[PDB]
């Protein structure tokens, strides 16, 4: 189960996975923030529209909930 | 909605607040 | 001339003019940050892509220089 | 190139950091 300032693993519905730290939530939008977040890209996921890997290093990345396909602790 | 991914005791207790919503010029001529 | 948290009305190059208080600058970037900003649109500003005034308020509104058409303090 | 809009003694003295760059996912994916 998740906590606050765990590590989250999140793949998007666009196939494109994200790691952060759960920074906090907002109930009431259904959103999510994550912090040093970094993006995997679409990885072993099968798609037309492959992302690799991004080096940069994101300070707050905020998702919805209808944003999420996977979302899972490390 | 997000119960799906977070356990309900998270969902209860008292949260940090949301970074403040920092937007560029860019995005919000370009959207609306 | 402008100061930190003087009340700052500023046209984009889109002939949109916003009002918002001088929060800081990043001389690096050449980036400008106002907060508590509003959007006048167009007003009698000639264009073929008129905006109305917008009603909501924003946090914070980052403006590079090269977005500026105009800048003066009120 | 902000020397424009901004006197000289202001671009020198110390300044405010920025505000804490928050993106979303959806602008995020769109870019790039």
């Amino acid at each position: 189960t998740p906590y606050i300032g765990s590590k989250i693993s999140l793949i998007s519905k666009a196939e494109i996975r994200y790691e952060g730290i759960l920074y906090t939530i907002d109930t009431e939008n259904s959103t999510v923030a994550l912090a040093k977040v970094r993006s995997f890209g679409t990885e072993d996921r099968p798609t037309d529209r492959p992302i690799p890997p991004r080096d940069e290093v994101f300070e707050y990345i905020i998702f919805r909930g209808s944003d999420i396909k996977d979302l899972t602790v490390c | 909605g997000l119960a799906k991914w977070f356990g309900s005791d998270m969902l209860q207790q008292p949260l940090p607040s949301m970074p403040a919503k920092v937007i560029s010029v860019d995005e919000l001529e370009y959207r609306q």
